[PDB]
């Protein structure tokens, strides 16, 4: 798919992901949720080749849910991100690699810290304060470089995210039909229904 | 390359970077990507160094010949169209140019034209051209207003290039500033990014991802 | 397209008098797009230091692999691995992927704990050992690094002099490379103390 | 790379240069291109560096185990056969071009192996980018019934031809001499044309020249 | 490469040049292309040196093991082992081989095995890049039941011309004589054969 | 753009104390076929210059005619054609070098490598190279094709730099050239035993030797070489 | 297919002083792994106190230099023996190069001399005519090895003043001709070590108000 | 450029043309007028390769204006469309053809009839009640097939045109930044400033 | 194609096969590849039939016009006109021509012009695809100053072998004799030359 953004503020991680699904000349859907909850305090957004994106996300989801049941314990975002990276790093040298780029937004309940990880289809992991995949970063990183702070509130994070989406809506050629925004914090995961 | 130009209350702001590359090799950090066509016209340079240099200094010769024959300053529209018509003749041959022809006349006021080696000629208020154009657009679009002071507009243009110099690998070196008014253009110095970055970071409180 | 120059980055290592130094930039990018300025490329397993340039996913993978191997080595041998031995382990491990290699440019640096002798070594992506006396370079600005090291370097430098030489080699080489820079780290290594310094450099 | 092999009346001598290159860049100014397969069997290698090192050690390992199994000194034809059959297996993808030499209970031997697995026999041989310079010298000065001293000179003269005239060859001259009845003598940097020349200047920096942001002590201990 | 094998009254003689080339560079000017797979069964090799060596080595192994179990093999049997390797691996090989041997029952026999892996029993055979230039000469001058001296002259003259015109051929002319008397090796240098 | 058909291999040359020597075999190859065995590839221009040409023979014959025409044209309205205004090696070279680069710039090259060897009016030795690309260079020793790889190393052992030229005699130089020609016959698959050699001396003038042969060849050691490794018989 | 271009190796270096300028270049000429000449001059005196070098494909380099020298000659004829200023020569060369924009001179051109105020000047060109006045510029094969060294040792980049720790830069003091020649020699000695196409000899042309002077130094021949 | 539409109603011709100019990854302008007045009662919209579009349109414009002055007379839309077709038909077999597709909307003052001509870069002319170039027709012709009448008013034509633009904004992947609408009738050419 | 021209005591003889092929189909089995550009200057044609005909026609025109102005041309002159066309148009031609003629002053002369457009004056020359197989035979059997009957036998035997081995060659063996006596045409059929 197209645009997926992530921003880590003081006490939460915010993921924004486009709603459009365009197969060639037609926009088939304008309300697609490009994300999966891996665990109560860990969310993963994704974008890449059709089919592979969802197949990969649900495969990861299942594995983390299996771990959670076996140990009666939630893995740290760092641990989940490392598991995901390894799967992609294994995948890139497969017969047919997963063509999927992901952002992993999680709240570590042990450290009481939000954490954002950006991983591409090669298995290239980086922890960031804010991240993006595809052409999104080309427009949005300049704004985030200017406006971002580590001590921002969730509301300020959302306002800065609106400024990113506005810039994308102005300068990007493709109509991505807005974004679904989700917040990950100590209380879990919730969706901002008005954006 | 990152170059920008935008119209506002106090005329035009033009800001460019200084980097030139050959693959991953940084060939130069001191390139003049602004050409002073005359006391009222400026041209920005992006793409092929030789193509832009050669044809923009040639453009100056045509503009001079115009005002000799017509006893009148050439319009920004006419000057830009001389360049676009020229590159259009060479279309397909492989010229690589992304330019902004910026100036001020009585009949037009402050004017900017985007001229392209594909033959594209566009009039507008804001333009960013080059490999780092997207980075510059982010800062510009979120802070632009018609009612900006020459001082604030100059800083915005300088800051928008800095944004691009940081993120774009093929942009950087230093920032050249120009301010175009009713009485002509005015150079506003060369600003090394190696000093400007740390200065802006400290004073502005931005770039919190980098450590310093 | 070229895997060794997608992410970008550099590593350099130098020997001095009873000391070694290893340094790296902090950039990780997706071609023209800069992504991270905290991507360190130097790791250590006990007192042996390993710098790795090239494709970032492999940099990460090999680090995790050599941590894995040096940890088992230690449990069985009941001692930490030495630079000379680790160098052979890196070569072995790379060559086993001869026809499906890791796209990397590793650099080993350290001091032998028994002899006290300083040691550096470089490799190509498939295991060939370059065991130089003077210096080792790696990455997208290796040509630049070769020129800087070959002109700046002199033998038997003291730790605090070696720091200046290697830092200036890296910095000026990175500033002539579009895909290197965005910060830098220098490790100064002595027989029983190691100092890590982050350098101030231009952020473009 | 210039590597050479010359037979003499009571043994055989091997030689090589010491340059390694990535394109036009020099990677190592003192690469050791002479390898030990067994104590009295050495080979010189050109082509892909990792392949020459790896294939030389693998066969060296198997030769050692074979020697122990048979309770005998290893032969040069055994190394030759093991090497070529391995290189052939990989249809030239293992870029090892070798000159194999040694003494064994059968006498003294000199051979060459190409990456595809073809072997040759001769009294004098050369491989590498500088092989043509070297062979021109060998074809001009070789005669049969050489002494140990004449053969070493002929070999090192051949290696010099490559050093000067071939851009892929430079620096020092390594030699190894395998004589019948004697121990093999490995002559690392047998010839060093004299050196680098002192540099007009010293570029040692004033301490504090480099700007620093942070410092910390690293915990290497357990 | 210029190789040939010729049957005559007392047996068979194999002949070959000694040039190995990498493009226009002569990598070896004293090559031995006449190789032994059994006491009185030899072959002439043309094409890839690596392929023809590997094949010959495998054949020698097969005939050595044959001999240990069933006694001395026929020349026809040797040719069949060559054929089996060349035919079944025709996609990956570049080998043009002439097999020649001496039995007491069958006397001198010559089998040629070109690129495809086919077998052809002949009175004499020529192969290699330089063979093209002597098809006319060899056809006109060959006779059956020649003497040893006549056959040596025939091979010497034929390969002399092949060498003269083919750049891939040269050096010395090697020959191997196979008779009841035993195995004799011959060599002829440039100064001898060039003036013919 | 073309491809060479009938070709000539190495041309080798070197300076010595009183002049220059140049040599080239008499073969005209047609791919792997050694087709023509009586081809003169050294072409004298006057009594002070010899042009040695390798590569495409049809282009060589064209150049041969240009040079012949150059002599004719120089004589026109020139009372000093056999004296002060005679053709110099430097004139002949520069002309060829102009033509070669012009032809490469039209993407229709003369597929050759040329060495102009001669002695100037002031007695100075002239030796310079030019090829199909119009690339030019001068050196105490010059060789084309395989000669560059095999002959130069041998000739450079005699004259390694400019200061070795006055110390090198014509006998030593000719000896080195003749040895190099033997080595090329051992190792170049497109060489012939027969060759021509030319000496241009500032005292004795132009000496053009034809029908030379490679002699004193070592082949006897071939008898001892058996098999390709393990074979003993 | 016919390739009208070639690579003759070599490396050149121009440094502008306060009242002088130098243009240096090695004297080695190559194709692939072979040496054509150990002494083939590459930097030329073009008259009017201007020196020039067109490094890369020697045929195009010689052609360009030849044409520019010719341009100087005709500039005298057409403009009453007026001296061609270094800035005027630079612009003239841009037009020579760009005239072949669609079939370029495959060379990196540098010229050096003095400007009309008597100060040292160096101009650098790309193959298709883009140019810029510089204080320092290396060109050719080993340019990537040399330029960083010159950024550090001529413009004092990344160098600061001890004690201040990154706050105050090393001041940009002017260099003498003796100091410049040391940097040039060390640059070419370093380049010779790590680049195979660089060696044999170094020839430097120094330009002052008094005229054009030459200096020659040997380099390694391997 | 991207989307150009045309519709001929009872007494007028309406041309709608997108405002976006996208050069690669960025939308450089969102107010571009992809049309030229050839004569007082003849308007030509255009879309195709960059540079060629404007160069061609202005070349045609100049030629028609020259004719108008010479004869003191306005050419019929049919005559102008035939001239334009011939230029393109000449162009397609040139060294470098004009890569331009046009719609010519004109009001014939002699016949008192609106006329819409669709001409592609090959010089393929057709007179139509409604037309489009590029991928626009794929979405819009079905709507026009359903809703169109020859006796529609200009206001009804605009409402039907809004329905076309709405469908394009829903299903097309590219954000074409709305359209500039122009009406051609007996009184000349005018622009609808609110659409 | 198998063509050859041979000088002898009384003059020169040209010889050729008569096969024209389109792939493996013999489009013409009775072709005349011996063509006349002047009374006693003929040529042998190999390569493209269209190209070699066009060339020969142009040459005949040039020599006819030469004769009208300057009298009978030399064989060398004829070869030069062939060369000029073949050399200057080398990119667009596929022609391998042998020029042979008889003067009273110069007697029998033979010039060969291969693909490149180079000229080579020889005692005898062979060309065409089938020439490859008779380099050895022709080199061994050629003598200078042969008789007419000896030269006819030499050409007949040589082309017989060339035909035997080359699939592109065949049919009849045509010959043209050029002497002071005049011009004589000869033909030799398969039944005659195959049994040689
Ligand atoms: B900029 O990147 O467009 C820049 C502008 C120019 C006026 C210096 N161009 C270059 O850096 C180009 C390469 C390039 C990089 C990225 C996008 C487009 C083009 N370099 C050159 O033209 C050049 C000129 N001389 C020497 C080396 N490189
Ligand atoms: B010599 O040219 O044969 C030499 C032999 C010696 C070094 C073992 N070979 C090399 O130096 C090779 C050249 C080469 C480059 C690229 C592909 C294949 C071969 N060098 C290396 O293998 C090499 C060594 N270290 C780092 C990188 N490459
Ligand atoms: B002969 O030319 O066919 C010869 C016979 C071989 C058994 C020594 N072959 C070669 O010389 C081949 C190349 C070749 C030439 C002509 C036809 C077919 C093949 N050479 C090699 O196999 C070779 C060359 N250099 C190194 C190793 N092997
Ligand atoms: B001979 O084979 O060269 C022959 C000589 C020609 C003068 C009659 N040429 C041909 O037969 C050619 C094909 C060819 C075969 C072998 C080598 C080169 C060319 N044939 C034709 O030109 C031809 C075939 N069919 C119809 C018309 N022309
Ligand atoms: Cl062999
Ligand atoms: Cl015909
Ligand atoms: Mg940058
Ligand atoms: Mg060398
Ligand atoms: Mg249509
Ligand atoms: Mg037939």
């Amino acid at each position: 798919m197209d645009i997926i953004l992530g921003i880590r503020v003081q006490d939460s991680v915010i993921l924004a992901s486009s709603k459009a699904v365009t197969r060639g000349i037609s926009v088939l859907k304008d309300s697609d949720d490009k994300t999966r909850q891996l665990s109560p305090h860990t969310l993963m957004s994704f974008a890449g080749e059709a089919g592979d994106t969802v197949q990969f996300a649900e495969y990861i989801q299942a594995n983390i849910q299996l771990y959670s049941i076996r140990e009666d314990y939630e893995l740290s975002p760092q641990a989940v991100s490392s598991f995901v990276r390894q799967e992609l790093a294994k995948s890139i040298r497969s017969r047919r690699p997963y063509q999927v780029n992901v952002l992993i937004g999680g709240y570590d309940k042990k450290k009481n810290k939000p954490e954002l990880y950006q991983i591409d289809y090669l298995g290239t992991k980086v922890e960031l304060p804010y991240g993006a995949h595809g052409y999104s970063g080309f427009y949005t990183f300049s704004l985030l470089d200017h406006h971002y702070r580590p001590d921002m509130t969730t509301e300020e994070g959302l306002d800065l995210l609106k400024l990113c989406v506005q810039e994308l809506e102005k300068r990007m050629p493709m109509d991505f039909k807005g974004v679904i925004v989700k917040i990950v914090d100590k209380d879990g995961i919730r969706q901002v229904d008005d954006f | 390359t990152t170059t920008l130009a935008f119209r506002f209350q106090g005329g035009i702001i033009v800001a460019v970077d200084s980097r030139a590359t050959a693959g991953n090799w940084v060939a130069s950090q001191t390139v003049k990507k602004v050409i002073e066509i005359n006391p009222f016209l400026l041209g920005t340079m992006a793409g092929g160094a030789a193509d832009c240099q050669f044809w923009e200094t040639w453009l100056g010769s045509q503009c001079r010949l115009h005002e000799l024959r017509e006893k009148e300053r050439i319009s920004v529209a006419a000057a830009s169209k001389i360049l676009s018509n020229l590159v259009y003749q060479y279309k397909g041959a492989g010229l690589s140019m992304g330019t902004m022809i910026c100036g001020y006349t009585r009949k037009e006021g402050p004017t900017i034209y985007y001229v392209d080696s594909d033959g594209t000629r566009l009039k507008g208020d804001i333009f960013c051209v080059g490999s780092g154009q997207t980075f510059a657009y982010g800062v510009l679009d979120s802070n632009y207003k018609w009612d900006l002071s020459v001082e604030d507009a100059l800083y915005l243009g300088k800051r928008s290039i800095l944004a691009a110099a940081h993120r774009d690998a093929y942009s950087g070196g230093s920032v050249n500033l120009y301010h175009v008014t009713e009485d002509g253009w005015i150079y506003h110095g060369n600003h090394d990014v190696g000093e400007l970055f740390w200065k802006v970071k400290e004073e502005e409180g931005s770039f919190n991802n980098v450590i310093g | 397209s070229d895997p060794s120059s997608i992410n970008g980055g550099i590593v350099v290592a130098m020997t001095g008098k009873d000391c070694v130094a290893i340094a790296c930039d902090l950039r990780l990018g997706s071609q023209s797009l800069g992504v991270s300025n905290k991507f360190e490329k130097i790791f250590h397993y006990g007192h042996v230091f390993l710098g790795i340039t090239g494709l970032a996913t492999d940099v990460t993978t090999l680090n995790e692999m050599f941590r894995y191997k040096t940890n088992l080595y230690k449990l069985k041998e009941e001692r930490a691995i030495e630079p000379e031995t680790f160098t052979q382990l890196v070569s072995s491990s790379l060559y086993e992927r001869r026809f499906g290699p890791y796209f990397v440019g590793p650099v080993v640096a350290g001091i032998n704990s028994k002899s006290g002798k300083p040691f550096i070594a470089g490799f190509d992506l498939i295991g060939c050992i370059d065991e130089a006396k003077d210096f080792i370079v790696s990455g997208t600005a290796s040509d630049q690094l070769f020129g800087m090291c070959e002109s700046l370097y002199e033998p038997n430098l003291e730790p605090e002099d070696l720091f200046e030489t290697i830092s200036q080699a890296l910095l000026n080489a990175a500033d002539r490379d579009a895909l290197s820079g965005w910060g830098a780290v220098v490790y100064i290594i002595k027989k029983d103390e190691v100092v890590k310094r982050y350098l101030k450099m231009r952020q473009d | 790379t210039t590597i050479v092999g010359v037979k003499f009346n009571n043994g055989v001598v091997i030689a090589a240069d010491t340059r390694s290159t990535q394109g036009p860049i020099v990677a190592d100014k003192n690469c050791a291109k002479l390898h030990r397969i067994s104590p009295k069997i050495w080979c010189a290698g050109a082509g892909t560096a990792a392949d020459t090192e790896a294939v030389t050690q693998l066969i060296g390992s198997n030769i050692e185990l074979h020697s122990l199994y048979t309770s005998r000194e290893p032969r040069v034809v055994s190394a030759l056969q093991m090497l070529k059959q391995h290189l052939f297996k990989y249809q030239g993808h293992i870029g090892a071009y070798l000159i194999v030499a040694g003494v064994d209970p059968t006498g003294s031997h000199l051979f060459s192996i190409h990456a595809h697995g073809s072997t040759d026999v001769g009294y004098y041989l050369s491989l590498g980018s500088g092989s043509l310079a070297a062979m021109a010298v060998l074809e001009s000065h070789w005669k049969q019934d050489l002494t140990k001293e004449e053969a070493i000179k002929l070999a090192s003269d051949a290696i010099q031809a490559g050093i000067w005239n071939d851009l892929g060859s430079a620096s020092n001259v390594d030699v190894c001499v395998m004589e019948i009845g004697k121990d093999a003598e490995y002559l690392r940097n047998y010839l060093t044309p004299n050196v680098r020349e002192e540099k007009q200047k010293s570029y040692k920096f004033p301490r504090g020249t480099t700007a620093v942001l942070k410092e910390s002590i690293v915990n290497i201990c357990d | 490469t210029s190789i040939m094998a010729v049957t005559f009254k007392d047996g068979v003689i194999l002949g070959a040049d000694s040039r190995t080339t990498t493009g226009a560079y002569i990598a070896n000017r004293v090559t031995d292309k006449l190789t032994r797979v059994h006491d009185k069964i030899w072959c002439c090799r043309s094409g890839s040196a690596a392929d023809t060596q590997a094949i010959a080595d495998i054949v020698q192994y097969h005939l050595e093991l044959y001999t240990s179990q069933y006694g001395t093999p026929s020349t026809e049997t040797a040719a069949s082992v060559f054929k089996e390797l060349c035919y079944e691996n025709k996609d990956n090989l570049t080998a043009g081989i002439i097999v020649a041997g001496y039995d007491d029952k069958n006397k001198g026999e010559v089998y040629t095995i070109p690129l495809g892996g086919s077998v052809h029993k002949l009175p004499y055979a020529i192969a290699g890049s330089g063979s093209t230039f002597i098809y006319g000469y060899c056809d006109k001058n060959f006779r059956e039941n020649m003497s040893k001296e006549e056959t040596v002259d025939f091979i010497k003259h034929s390969l002399s011309q092949a060498i003269k015109w083919d750049g891939s051929s040269g050096g010395v002319i090697r020959m191997v004589v196979l008779t009841a008397a035993g195995v004799e090796r011959l060599i002829f240098y440039p100064d001898e054969y060039e003036q013919l | 753009t073309q491809q060479p058909i009938v070709t000539g291999t190495s041309v080798i040359s070197m300076k010595y104390d009183n002049g220059v020597i140049i040599a080239a075999d008499n073969l005209g190859s047609y791919g792997s076929l050694l087709r023509f065995n009586g081809v003169e590839r050294l072409i004298p221009v006057g009594d002070n210059t010899v042009v040695g040409i390798s590569g495409d023979i049809s282009d060589m014959q064209h150049i041969e005619r240009l040079l012949k025409d150059l002599v004719t044209e120089n004589a026109y309205d020139n009372p000093l054609a056999d004296a002060e205004e005679a053709l110099e090696p430097s004139y002949i070279f520069e002309y060829l070098a102009t033509v070669m680069y012009q032809r490469r710039s039209k993407m229709n090259p003369l597929w050759n490598a040329i060495i102009v060897a001669g002695v100037q009016s002031n007695g100075d030795q002239f030796l310079r190279y030019v090829n199909l690309l119009g690339v030019t260079y001068s050196s105490p020793t010059l060789a084309t094709g395989f000669g560059a790889h095999m002959a130069n190393p041998l000739l450079r052992k005699v004259v390694d730099r400019e200061s070795d030229i006055p110390k090198t005699t014509v006998q030593v130089a000719e000896e080195a050239i003749v040895n190099a020609m033997r080595v090329l016959y051992y190792r170049d698959a497109r060489s012939s035993r027969n060759f021509s050699l030319a000496i241009i001396d500032k005292n004795t003038g132009l000496t053009f030797k034809k029908n030379l042969q490679v002699e004193n060849m070592k082949w006897d050691f071939a008898k001892d070489i058996k098999g390709y490794g393990t074979q003993k018989i | 297919q016919f390739n009208p271009y070639g690579d003759n190796g070599g490396t050149i270096l121009g440094i502008a002083g306060e009242d002088f300028a130098v243009l240096a270049g090695d004297t080695r000429n190559i194709t692939d792994y072979s040496i054509n000449s150990r002494y083939e001059p590459k930097v030329f005196d073009c008259g009017d106190n201007i020196v020039m070098s067109a490094n890369g494909f020697a045929a195009d380099g010689d052609a360009l230099v030849k044409r520019f020298k010719n341009s100087v000659k005709w500039y005298h004829f057409d403009h009453n023996d007026k001296k061609l200023s270094i800035n005027s020569a630079a612009r003239n060369i841009q037009h020579l190069l760009y005239g072949k924009r669609f079939f370029p001179y495959y060379v990196h051109t540098i010229i050096a001399g003095l400007d009309e105020d008597g100060k040292g000047a160096v101009y650098s060109f790309d193959p298709v005519g883009s140019y810029e006045r510089e204080q320092c510029r290396a060109g050719g094969a080993a340019a990537s090895l040399i330029m960083p060294f010159l950024d550090n040792q001529v413009n004092f980049k990344n160098q600061y003043e001890p004690g201040t720790n990154g706050k105050v830069k090393k001041p940009l003091k002017y260099l003498s001709v003796e100091e410049v020649i040391k940097l040039v020699r060390d640059s070419f000695t370093s380049a010779t070590e790590r680049h195979i196409q660089v060696g044999d000899g170094l020839e430097i042309l120094i330009v002052t108000k008094d005229g054009v002077r030459k200096e020659f130094y040997e380099l390694k021949r391997d």
